Order: structure tokens, then C-alpha cells, then sequence
């Protein structure tokens, strides 16, 4: 995931050198970021959104 | 500014550059006091040598010429 | 007359080396030390001026 | 190298002409007042 700023343009991104046997493509979608919620903590107080 | 509530360091930031006037824009200062304009101030762009104190005013010589 | 007068400050000799590989500087180094090679100049004026 | 403080004195001049009021004519006065003894 990577963060868009309110009224933005651009957003550029980059992974540091690796090695890309097997890759199989790309796919890219837009949340809004109220809507997603923060997994990988146990539970997010600021997920106000249902 | 509606209070932005975005993270206030996103982007990757760099290593601070080891060297004199890069880590931060404050009214600086000489060695013996005089006081240094910030960083980004237009008037560091040249050099002012500056070097302020004369000869000794010569009047000996003029005299020494009137002699 | 007109009280036109200086003032030297300080002087710091300045020179430049060229980064000479030290086998090669020391070559030539042996060379140069030779009783045939020895460098010879002459003024470009050359005069005796009276 | 060099470094140090060098004056030139009063006679040091590098610019042809004058620097005030060139446009002037040469003989304009400034606006100016004096006395001048007269008797009537």
C-alpha cells in the first residue's frame, strides 16, 4: 500500500533491486484511505468506518 | 491547513550531509559574535571578504613627503 | 605622496602533484636521477641587459 | 597565495566623469541664500 496525499498528482514508487525470476505481472486499484482499515495490529481505534 | 491528518513523514528521507550550514535555517553567528543570516538567505550566495581594517592612515607619509 | 599604502597579511606556498603510480614515480625517479639526464634551461630573453 | 589589505588612497578614480548630478549643466547653482551689504 502506498499513501496518497489529499489533491494529488503523481504518486512514484520503487522496490530496491531484487531478483525477478517467475514474476507474473502487476495489478493496481485505488482505496480511500478512511476505508481501509489497519490489519497487522491487533485492533485499529481508528478505523471509524463501517 | 484544514488539519491534515496525514502522516507527517511519508515520503523516504536522506541521510543528513555532513557539512556547515545543511542541517538547519537558524540566524547563525561569527566566531567572535557578529550575527550570520540563515542558510537560504539570498546574501550568502556571493562572497564578502569583508576585510574591514585598513592601513594606518598615512599622515606620516605626508608628512614625510612634506619633509 | 598620495598615502596609497599596503598591508600584506599572511602567505601559504601552494603546489600540485600529479598522482604518480609509485612504480612509475619511482622509475622515474631512477632515471632523472641520472648523470646524463639532467634537465637544462635557458631565459627566453637571454641578455645581458646594460 | 596571497592574502592582505591594500588602499589606494584619495587619488584612486576609475570612472570618467562625476557620479551626481551629471545631467546638470555645469554652471546650475544649488538653491542657495547669502548675505549681500546694500544700502538705500
Amino acid at each position: 500500500l502506498y499513501p496518497i496525499p489529499a489533491n494529488a498528482t503523481n504518486v512514484p514508487i520503487s522496490i530496491p533491486s531484487r531478483n525477478w525470476a517467475a514474476f507474473r505481472g502487476w495489478a493496481f486499484t485505488r482505496l480511500k484511505t478512511k476505508e481501509t482499515p489497519s490489519l497487522g495490529s491487533g485492533y485499529d481505534p481508528y478505523y471509524t468506518y463501517s | 491547513n484544514s488539519f491534515d491528518g496525514s502522516i507527517v513523514s511519508s515520503y523516504l528521507t536522506t541521510r543528513m550531509p555532513p557539512w556547515a550550514g545543511v542541517r538547519q535555517n537558524v540566524m547563525g553567528s561569527s566566531i567572535d559574535g557578529r550575527p550570520v543570516l540563515p542558510a537560504n538567505s539570498t546574501t550568502l550566495t556571493y562572497e564578502t571578504v569583508s576585510g574591514t581594517p585598513l592601513e594606518t592612515a598615512a599622515s606620516a607619509a605626508a608628512s614625510a613627503a612634506a619633509a | 605622496v598620495d598615502g596609497a599604502s599596503i598591508k600584506f597579511d599572511s602567505i601559504c606556498l601552494y603546489a600540485t602533484f600529479f598522482p604518480m603510480a609509485h612504480n612509475t614515480a619511482s622509475t622515474l625517479e631512477a632515471m632523472l636521477r641520472n648523470d646524463t639526464n639532467d634537465q637544462s634551461f635557458n631565459d627566453y630573453l637571454s641578455a645581458a641587459n646594460m | 597565495d596571497i592574502r592582505g589589505v591594500l588602499d589606494r588612497g584619495p587619488t584612486f578614480k576609475p570612472y570618467s566623469g562625476t557620479a551626481y548630478n551629471a545631467l546638470a549643466p555645469k554652471g546650475a547653482p544649488n538653491p542657495c541664500e547669502w548675505d549681500e551689504a546694500a544700502t538705500a
